């Protein structure tokens, strides 16, 4: 069924102009609407009928629509404009509304910071409970995105991995954690496990072993 | 004040029925479309459908047709969304919203008054306190830097748990991470504290874990590893 | 009409008249 396409990520520095596009084949005849959603909050209507701001919405938000594309523009981006933005419109038949896939707008309000990484092996206590968890904790990074890869004896492991999305620390840097779930048998049979965290240009790797201390 | 107030958080099992509500006030309930919006954890907004309370005219997007029934009772100015047989994939935040309430958006499609949202968790898991495992500080000498130590709070349901260290007497260096959810349907998280590696053999470190929904409290002392010849 | 929804230039949501 009808879908509205958006880029998933747009980044700007404060004072710069961010542009967010929304594309769909019914847009040549149908109004676009834009919603802003901040972390932890309900969505808020910021633009309706292509270009109209509800009162209380700052003039730095503007919108346009032409052919198969609608564009939300944020002039002079502020740190508090960092949010998810969703376009919204009807199908060509006017029988339902759909949201676009959403664009996370990141406003770079602090210097880059590389993550601190700590990796814990399973405790002997947990092993006795017939389970095994490697815990990889990642903190103090900015901006709020990392990639985590696990390896066992230097080969990639994908099964048993659970990773949280980055979450904002009190200091405004970010944190995340990643868990590798194993049986005690797997843990004892391999000789190294590593958690590799990539962020921008830095990769930080930590390694644990059942036979080392 | 124009307002939509939604019912409280819900935790259910697959197969169970559920009806959540959206109470309107401060305006003429019959005269504005009320929409329902689904947002699955960490995903985007989805328009499920809407209802015009005057005649209960109800429309659904094609993928939501038959996947949740929208209704309204105008005698008590309340709109509803309900399922007769919940699925795990129904786990989501649900919002209700009014269309076209303010200014030149009146008569239009902009959703400009929103409820606060209702969190719905559908899971086959039953309530369960966590197992708490110590995350022992490294054996390595630092000369003289820090060591990370912590508690793995494993396999509990539902959220939340709270964690403290040394009965709240230890706060600096303390870092408690948000939970992950395993395919078993249970949550885990970790809380870690960074301390002087010199104070390892000296200071006592105890995490205090509280899980209210299962009325469980666990205190766990975290010590250096045995093989750690310090 | 209070039921009608504008969805585009000269266009209303289906059957909202």
């Amino acid at each position: 069924s009808y879908e509205l396409t958006q880029p998933p990520s747009v980044s700007v520095s404060p004072g710069q102009t961010a542009r967010i596009t929304c594309s769909g084949d019914a847009l040549p005849e149908k109004y676009a609407y834009w919603y802003q959603q901040k972390s932890g909050q309900a969505p808020v209507l910021i633009i309706y009928e292509d270009s109209k701001r509800p009162s209380g919405i700052p003039e730095r938000f503007s919108g346009s629509r032409s052919g198969t594309m609608a564009t939300l523009t944020i002039s002079g981006a502020q740190v508090d404009d960092e949010a998810d933005y969703y376009c919204y419109s009807t199908n060509s038949g006017g029988t339902f509304f759909v949201f676009g896939t959403g664009t996370k707008v990141t406003v770079l309000g602090q210097p880059k910071a590389n993550p601190t990484v700590t990796l814990f092996p399973p405790s002997s206590e947990e092993l006795q409970a017939n389970k095994a968890t490697l815990v990889c904790l990642i903190s103090d990074f900015y901006p709020g995105a990392v990639t985590v890869a696990w390896k066992a004896d230097s080969s990639p492991v994908k099964a048993g991995v659970e990773t949280t999305t980055p979450s904002k620390q009190s200091n405004n840097k970010y944190a995340a954690s990643s868990y590798l779930s194993l049986t005690p048998e797997q843990w004892k049979s391999h000789r190294s496990y590593s958690c590799q965290v990539t962020h921008e240009g830095s990769t930080v790797e930590k390694t644990v072993a059942p036979t080392e201390c | 004040e124009v307002q939509l107030v939604q019912s409280g958080a819900e935790v259910k099992k697959p197969g169970e029925s559920l009806k959540i509500s959206c109470k309107a006030s401060g305006y003429s309930f019959s005269s504005y479309w009320i929409a329902w919006v689904r947002q699955m954890p960490g995903k985007g907004l989805e328009w499920m459908g809407f209802i015009y309370p005057a005649d209960s005219d109800t429309r659904y997007s094609p993928s939501f047709q038959g996947q949740g029934t929208i209704s309204a009772d105008k005698s008590i100015s309340t709109a509803y969304l309900q399922w007769s047989s919940l699925k795990a994939s129904d786990t989501a935040m649900y919002y209700c919203a009014i269309l076209g309430f303010w200014g030149a958006n009146r008569g239009g499609g902009g959703m400009d008054v929103w409820g606060q949202g209702t969190t719905v968790i559908v899971s086959s898991a039953s309530t369960k306190g966590p197992s708490v495992f110590p995350l022992a500080p490294s054996s390595k000498s630092t000369s003289g830097g820090t060591a990370a130590l912590g508690c793995l709070v494993k396999d509990y349901f539902p959220e939340p748990v709270t964690v403290s260290w040394n009965s709240g007497a230890l706060t600096s260096g303390v870092h408690t991470f948000p939970a992950v959810l395993q395919s078993s349907g249970l949550y885990s998280l970790s809380s870690v504290v960074t301390v002087p590696s010199s104070s390892l053999g000296t200071q006592t470190y105890i995490c205090n874990v509280n899980h209210k929904p299962s009325n469980t409290k666990v205190d766990k002392k975290v010590e250096p590893k045995s093989c750690d010849k310090t | 009409t209070r039921k009608s929804i504008r969805i585009g230039p000269g266009q209303a949501f289906y059957a909202t008249g």
